[PDB]
DNA sequence: CCCCCCCCC
DNA sequence: CCCCCCCC
DNA sequence: CCCCCCCC
DNA sequence: CCCCCCCC
């Protein structure tokens, strides 16, 4: 019954492997038997918003978490505080909204304290009837079915009431956690659930409570918990709505059902430090408005098939993403997000030869220079929210027969046409921190193997203060992919980062409590490996003339002597054993060549 | 599609009265130069001039519109102005009269409508301020027939 | 010069006597010869827009601070966290502030810091270039002085962006003082600024979202974070002008725009500022001004004391209906001009104190019309105006109009609106609109209204939800009416202290959690005997209470509760004023809680 | 009928301030479409103090008066009055001239627009650079001229 | 104290 | 030169 | 000419 | 995995 399949999702999730194989970037299976024992690094089954798959994910320390118990590091009480890797990825086109990925370490802490407590979130779910974003959009628990469970909610309405809690995520108070779960009066006499979660939480950002850690499956699920309570204290009053997140739809018929509810709604605001965007507030009188019909855009290719020439194709395939574009400016929610998909399935069904699809995407007329993978590309540069999507679209029609080569090659000539705009585009980046830009562009340029665009000197000035570890790395595997640049020029400036950084700390803070973790443990681990010559190595060091000890050369980029320095050596000692054992966070490739497309 | 890229906005720019207010002793100046064109006759520009007030009367106000020499010449008249432009490293997309400028930030937008406005006043061309208007992405676009056909 | 003039302010106002007298309650005095060293108990030489201060005020502790020293008292480590006086007001008809009024001792604790580290604050301001909020409206710098400066900054500019800031005081971070102070990175690693932000903390129960808000120290507290934030941009060769979180740019050219609109945000998004977008605007040239009073001001210039009184009633009547409309029309502050340029025009006309009786206490036979009745309800429309119709009628009062024709013209009021305002009364409760309870409680209570609220009604205020001031104002509407049996009364107030108590870890003192003025209010009237020890023994033998070496243990004894907790440092604060007869609350002239000459 | 009020028995300051808010008033007026209020700002303060007959030592304290306090004035909110608006230099400068011969200093006059400019240097000469590249004739002739004048 | 009176959080 | 003042 | 059709 | 594709 609806009790059964609902325990099915919950005992599935809450898994310490599950919430890191797919929770740390917040990813999505939608079948059970997609939990393979296998890395599958390869292919994708499950999808995100956030990071390409390819380069960055956890199927190596997911491996491991299966063939070992690590819940013996974190036994113990008292975490470390670490500081995480602050992401900046964007809201509108003139607006922001701020992910930290939290350091691993505190992370797995924080996430066996839910898996060890996994009855306090489940069976507050279960008896939940309001939320529509408690299934995470796992398995089969779908976009129509989360707007099904809606329709059910909204019965008896002749009006609807939006509220939407303005940057709910960043603005959190942690302390507001006990306040919610627990009872405000209650939490003013400590060492509780609610506490000790509290204390886990602020963990993964410097012990700083402005905020929750977004951009993971672990906030997803404690922010559903704390409006799990919302949304019981207003049964206890006799309401009834449905609610995503922060969105609520208050459906009534009289105007004192509304101020009622609103009235009631102000007094958990008040109580819980939650500010309602007031410009988010609408009542919509029946007929109701619903500009979300994606039936249009679905039907778009319905007259399209096989026989149809490969101009005929490249025009509707253009022809579509216009009217997209065009739908989400009228305010069709997520029609964007929709072109690649229906592309996909389009050229499928109607079974396009795969000699035929090459020549769609690969032609480039000589008449008028289109090509028309080229245009989607250029789409994806205006919303880098669709990296993840416009590269799983390549990787699509990448394996229906789009040769890799002439897509690199189309990526190429973009770049080469548009450097000067990119050029500048990156410095704006820099400047004012919009990482996931400077991420998209640089994971763009690794992927598609671009090497026009910036020499060693502009490519070194990436590797510097204000870059996120994300676009560190990307930078790092470009300098690396040319062999004509030394190494020695990228030591220099990579040690002089993590000397920077490291002197804003406390002189006994071990390195893997601190930013750049991330960055860290990736340098570290190809230095393990040696991709850095271990000769190659200390000729710089020696060009500095630094100390060296039974442990090695006394500097940053010396793994062995950072393994030790510190007073709490608990992260240390965590991505200790990584090491050893060749857990990697960042996927090499399949020929470890850092070549990603085939 | 291909000369908007990299566009995050879209500035349209439509002059006024193009074909009907044009200065027909400016279609000199832009071939050649004004200043150039104050030096005075049997050159290509200054005789084409001539060949086009004669059909009109010898009346300068405007090209006479209707024809296929009219757009032809206009446009030589126009592609001169994008060479210009295309010299201030400066990329759109023209049909006769109307622009669209693809951009990222304010300040390229500012940039390029100061120069406009220079080539504007050097011409006597006049920019119809009613149909201004700047594209802030996601572009709408109405212009789509696929449920008309 | 300009540098001599802020010296002498900062002088004046970094002095933790005058922080607490003038600051606490967010007082404004326009001459240095107002900080007597008498207790004003009749002169209502500052002007504020909080509480009313004939019955709230610091004069008697600011009396005890002359003579007596309690920097030494507060010498130490780990401050005690205390929990303030929640009270909440609005912002419009449709939106709240939320004010909270620390713990005296918590308060007196971050003054004496303040002073003692006022370098840390002059230095800043007196350099500091682009803000005209710094100088907190005291003394010479009025309104007008502060526009002047406004208008040397904003030349060159052809526009003018304005940018407001979202929520200010009640989101912000309170760990992001030390950012801003000395900079995000060196914060990883016991400072100045890293020891203001935990006194800070202790005045609301060690929360660190929000500042205490609604006195000077928060307000000086936040000019030095924004003084900063002013460093920064001036380091940029950025112009501006800013009152507290309110910036106005001026500019020419779109890329000068974008230029600072880029480095704001940065600045924002590190310090976790949030912009409010809605307020974002900019004003191109001819700029707008539709602040101007000028035809306010001007309105009484054609009147004359020779003119009927009748005349002065409806032109007075007809100045409120300006007033009101002009601030619809955007025309900020106009309504608060009613009461100043009404007094002002009476005393510059020169009219007679026997007509300013009859023209603010006549009722027309024909419409039942009395015009001081209409300022009345004017000022019930808006809770944040209690200050200025009180302050109002006690300049009219001095000039003429009777105590008695006043006091009866409110009390036709609440008779002929009992329906309405006991309607308003028990909305504002279950919707913590605390202020708008306390403005009509305060009516109460200075006005004499014995026919509103039966003795149930009353004991029905003393509960949680209310805020400690109105409580005190519930519990002397209770005091002034004889034949109201005092036992009822402790129930109420002994159930309610042990309700709140059960919040805390037991060995919590009473006089660092809520209700902390309250508890005061309440333990100085029993040691003034005004509860009749009598009548308290009586109660407590009816709750079968023990009895002790210090009394009856219970809530009510504060000989009992004066020691019963692990920290004592707020009791021990708190009991040395009770002994030395320093009161929070004024009983009145009389002490008979009455507050009309 | 702004200054009708006033008359020769107020401040300076009063003054001052009355005439610092007028200038407000009417710029807010033609903001409001009242074609020409600004162009009223400069005959109507001349013409005023000629009706109310200021004394000529006060005419200079009134456009000289440089507030400690607020390092304020009027004359100086005038001069940022003109360069809004180009079209403004003839009656900014007859304006002058005007008050010039009713009893302010010219070498107060001079010393005053001489901070200006040393205040905004930077803003002025991005604008002049910006007036030449972009063939703005007057906006250049207004600056040039001043400097000229003082 | 010796005319004034208004911005916010 | 003998009160004013502003439209394009 | 050989499943298109529309912009100033 | 076995005619789907989209909300914070
Ligand atoms: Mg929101
Ligand atoms: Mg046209
Ligand atoms: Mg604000
Ligand atoms: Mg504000
Ligand atoms: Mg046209």
């Amino acid at each position: 019954s609806m009790k059964k399949e609902f325990t099915e999702l919950y005992d599935f999730i809450f898994d310490p492997i599950f919430l890191v194989r797919y929770g740390y970037y917040d990813r999505s299976i939608k079948n059970k038997k997609m939990n393979t024992a296998k890395v599958e690094l390869d292919n994708e089954y499950g999808k995100s918003d956030s990071f390409y798959f390819k380069v960055f994910n956890m199927e190596s320390f997911a491996d491991y978490l299966r063939s070992h118990d690590l819940k013996t590091h974190f036994n113990g009480k008292k975490p470390l505080s670490t500081d995480p890797v602050y992401f900046n990825i964007p809201k509108n086109i003139e607006a922001r909204r701020q992910y930290k990925m939290p350091n691993l370490y505190s992370y797995m802490a924080l996430n066996y304290y839910i898996c060890d407590n996994k009855k306090e979130f489940i069976e507050v779910f279960i008896d939940n009837k309001f939320s529509t974003s408690k299934f995470f959009n796992q398995l089969n628990f779908d976009y129509p079915k989360t707007q099904e469970i809606t329709q059910t909610l909204l019965y008896g309405g002749i009006k609807k009431l939006h509220l939407d809690l303005s940057n709910f995520y960043h603005t959190l108070y942690t302390h507001s956690i006990p306040w919610m779960i627990d009872g405000k009066s209650a939490s003013k006499q400590k060492k509780g659930f609610s506490n000790t979660l509290d204390t886990l939480i602020t963990a993964c950002q410097y012990d700083e409570t402005h905020g929750i850690p977004t951009g993971n499956l672990l906030s997803r699920i404690i922010t559903e918990l704390y409006m799990c309570h919302f949304d019981k204290q207003m049964e206890y009053k006799k309401f009834v709505y449905s609610r995503y997140v922060d969105d609520f739809i208050f459906p009534f018929t009289f105007e004192n059902e509304k101020q009622e509810f609103l009235n009631e709604f102000n007094l958990i605001c008040r109580e819980n430090n939650l500010i309602i965007n007031d410009n988010k507030t609408k009542v919509d009188n029946f007929p109701f408005v619903d500009k979300s019909s994606k039936s249009d855009i679905f039907s778009f290719f319905e007259n399209i098939t096989s026989t149809n020439s490969n101009d005929k194709w490249i025009k509707e395939i253009s022809n579509f993403i216009d009217y997209c574009v065009n739908e989400e400016h009228l305010g069709n929610k997520g029609a964007i997000k929709c072109i690649f998909p229906v592309i996909t399935n389009t050229l499928k069904q109607k079974k396009v030869d795969t000699k035929n699809i090459d020549n769609i995407f690969s032609k480039r007329n000589m008449v008028t220079n289109f090509n028309v993978f080229e245009k989607i590309l250029d789409l994806s540069l205006k919303d880098s929210r669709l990296t993840n999507k416009f590269l799983t679209f390549f990787e699509n029609i990448n394996e229906f027969g789009f040769s890799s080569l002439s897509a690199s090659n189309i990526v190429k000539k973009y770049f080469s046409n548009n450097s000067k705009g990119l050029k500048e585009k990156i410095d704006h980046y820099r400047k004012n921190n919009f990482n996931q830009e400077l991420y998209q562009i640089l994971l763009y340029m690794v992927v598609f193997e671009i090497d026009d665009l910036l020499n060693q000197e502009e490519l070194l000035n990436l590797i510097d203060l204000n870059i996120d570890d994300y676009s560190l790395i990307l930078g790092t595997i470009l300098y690396l992919k040319n062999s004509s640049y030394k190494l020695e020029k990228l030591l220099k400036k990579i040690d002089q980062l993590f000397i920077n950084t490291h002197a804003n700390y406390d002189v006994k803070t071990s390195r893997m409590a601190e930013k750049l973790w991330l960055f860290r443990y990736f340098f570290y681990f190809l230095n393990c490996k040696n991709i850095f010559s271990q000769k190659e190595i200390n000729s710089y060091c020696q060009s500095q003339n630094y100390n060296s000890g039974q442990n090695g050369y006394q500097t940053e980029l010396n793994w062995n002597y950072i393994k030790g320095q510190g007073k709490d050596l608990r992260a240390n000692n965590f991505f200790n054993e990584l090491i050893v054992k060749e857990v990697w966070l960042i996927s090499c490739g399949e020929n470890e060549d850092f070549k990603y497309l085939n | 599609q291909t000369l908007l890229y990299g566009g995050i906005k879209k500035l349209h720019l439509d002059l006024s009265n193009f074909y009907h207010t044009l200065y027909t002793h400016s279609i000199p100046w832009m071939i050649d130069g004004k200043s150039a064109s104050k030096q005075r006759k049997k050159g290509f520009s200054n005789t084409l001039d001539t060949l086009i007030t004669a059909c009109q009367y010898d009346e300068t106000h405007g090209i006479p519109t209707g024809n296929l020499l009219s757009r032809i010449i206009t446009e030589l008249y126009m592609c001169h102005f994008d060479k210009q432009m295309e010299y201030k490293k400066f990329v759109y997309s023209r049909y006769v009269d109307d622009f669209i400028f693809p951009f990222t930030f304010e300040n390229e937008k500012q940039e390029f409508l100061n120069e406009f406005n220079l080539i504007c006043r050097e011409n006597n061309l006049i920019i119809n301020d009613n149909k201004t208007k700047v594209d802030n992405f996601p572009f709408v676009d109405k212009s789509s027939k696929s449920d008309i056909f």
